């Protein structure tokens, strides 16, 4: 079969930068290449067909080139809403490349840290969930530890992160500490580290 | 308007079968090759199968050959995928996709793969369908910063995906972060959806989360308060 490859596999870049994404075919496919944009949670959208024809109503900052074996997609001036995974596809036997995930670079922004204890309603059925929320930070890298009556936790917390916000290019993050009602009758603290905080920060509550 | 409406996705035991369907409208269905494409959680797009306008040629990816059967009914403007002997690798979102026009060989006035269906989820598992529990994330001194408070809903212990969440029936979009679901060791999914709003609005506004888990026929509204 025809194998499609892409490089780099991820890249971060500032608003206004020129970005160049490369796609490669294992053998010659002439100009039979398409490029797709996929935003998380949405269906893929055709941007370029026949290597360089812009699909209708796609902004003019997108362009494609190449014929044969090596191909590029160029975003001439990157915008906050261009955050996505970009896939090439050979247009003869329909096979896709593995995608390039584009992230928007912006100024460092420390998270706002909020904490929520279990609801009364939940407690009633013998399980307790403590949720810590890091809101509207950049970059994506962060550290959240759980302490209970000062005792540091392990294995009993899961994290989730949103996609980049399409206006302000920030991330948010939930960490959820799971414990039984039993164990929870025993000061609960979420401790956060991040490039935007001069030193770590701790949100906590009692009981 | 040109559309592809999918159905038939759901939960099925490993080794068992499901039929996907896709109803076309707004274009001359008879004139177009048609395709299926899938995407496994957090992974890339994979072409699955295609079929010519008159069904005289059919193609499959190597990973599905012998287990999947594509077909169409032009009189009903419908495209189907019969999936048998389902396994882990087939767990994915499945897209109905519009191909090349029979008349436009060179695509001088037509472009292939321009119109996609919304997607339909296939889950391959012996585990049970289970509705979520919906718990409030109440705004407090410890979820406030200057002129903003954060509140939300915890949507816990459902299978399979998906679940949807809105706030005040779509009338509140700004400041909403609905987190991607994570799989808990127990084998059930859970997520939170939060929203930040003016702290002074806590007195004037009502904040309700609308949770819908179609696989289990569960709709829940939870009002959340200080």
């Amino acid at each position: 079969d025809i194998q499609m490859t892409q490089s780099p596999s991820t890249l971060s870049a500032s608003v206004g930068d020129r970005v160049t994404i490369t796609c490669r075919a294992s053998q010659s496919i002439s100009r039979w290449l398409a490029w797709y944009q996929q935003k998380p949670g949405k269906v893929p959208k055709l941007l370029i067909y026949k290597a360089s024809s812009l699909e209708s109503g796609v902004p003019s900052r997108f362009s494609g080139s190449g014929s044969g074996t090596e191909f590029t997609l160029t975003i001439s001036s990157l915008q906050p809403d261009d955050f996505a995974t970009y896939y090439c596809q050979q247009y003869n036997s329909y096979s896709f490349g593995p995608g390039t995930k584009v992230d928007i670079k912006r100024t460092v922004a420390a998270p706002s840290v909020f904490i929520f204890p279990p609801s009364d309603e939940q407690l009633k059925s013998g399980t307790a969930s403590v949720v810590c929320l890091l809101n509207n930070f950049y970059p994506r890298e962060a550290k959240v530890q759980w302490k209970v009556d000062n005792a540091l936790q392990s294995g009993n917390s899961q994290e989730s992160v949103t996609e980049q916000d399409s206006k302000d290019s920030t991330y948010s993050l939930s960490s959820t500490l799971t414990l039984s009602k039993a164990d929870y009758e025993k000061v609960y603290a979420c401790e956060v580290t991040h490039q935007g905080l001069s030193s770590p920060v701790t949100k906590s509550f009692n009981r | 308007e040109v559309q592809l409406v999918e159905s038939g996705g759901g939960l099925v035991q490993p080794g068992r079968s499901l039929r996907l369907s896709c109803a076309a409208s707004g274009f001359t269905f008879n004139d177009y090759a048609m395709h299926w494409v899938r995407q496994a959680p957090g992974k890339g797009l994979e072409w699955v199968s295609g079929i010519s306008w008159d069904s005289s040629s059919i193609g499959y990816a190597d990973s599905v050959k012998g287990r999947f059967t594509i077909s169409r009914d032009n009189a009903k403007n419908s495209l189907y995928l019969q999936m048998n002997s389902l396994r882990a690798e087939d767990m994915a979102l499945y897209y109905c996709v519009k191909g090349r026009d029979y008349y436009d060989s060179g695509g001088y006035f037509t472009v292939a793969f321009d119109i996609w269906g919304q997607g339909t989820m296939v889950t391959v598992s012996s585990a049970s369908t289970k509705g979520p529990s919906v718990f409030p994330l109440a705004p407090s001194s410890k979820s406030t910063s200057g002129g903003t408070a954060a509140l939300g809903c915890l949507v816990k212990d459902y299978f399979p995906e998906p679940v949807t969440v809105s706030w005040n029936s779509g009338a509140l979009t700004s400041g909403v972060h609905t987190f991607p679901a994570v799989l808990q060791s127990s084998g059930l999914y859970s997520l939170s959806s939060v929203v930040t709003v003016p702290s002074s609005s806590l007195g004037t506004q009502t904040y309700i989360c609308n949770v819908n888990h179609k696989p289990s026929n569960t709709k829940v509204d939870k009002k959340v308060e200080p």
